[PDB]
């Protein structure tokens, strides 16, 4: 059971 | 010295998310390159949380990345930010 994730740095 | 967490997005107990605190915390404190904080982040997890986990750790960065359920975290310590996730 998986999910996608973004992140970004300020 | 005392950096401030700021947790950005979490899918993940409470409670790991303040091991990752804590131990990205005794990470900075440790080191100072980069990728030797990841590494230690990483190598912690696999063992307090069992394989596989992934750790970047910068102040300039963007990410997709897919992960288990209940096992991604992405936070600040200070001006740092850290991704720690597992999958595989
Ligand atoms: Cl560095």
């Amino acid at each position: 059971p998986t999910k996608d994730s973004y992140t970004l740095t300020e | 010295c005392d950096r401030k967490a700021v947790i950005k997005n979490a899918d993940m107990s409470e409670e790991m998310q303040q091991d990752s605190v804590e131990c990205a915390t005794q990470a900075l404190e440790k080191y100072n390159i980069e990728k030797d904080i990841a590494a230690h982040i990483k190598k912690e997890f696999d063992k307090k949380y069992n394989p596989t986990w992934h750790c970047i750790v910068g102040r300039n960065f963007g990410s997709y990345v897919t992960h288990e359920t209940k096992h991604f975290i992405y936070f600040y310590l200070g001006q740092v930010a850290i991704l720690l996730f597992k999958s595989g």
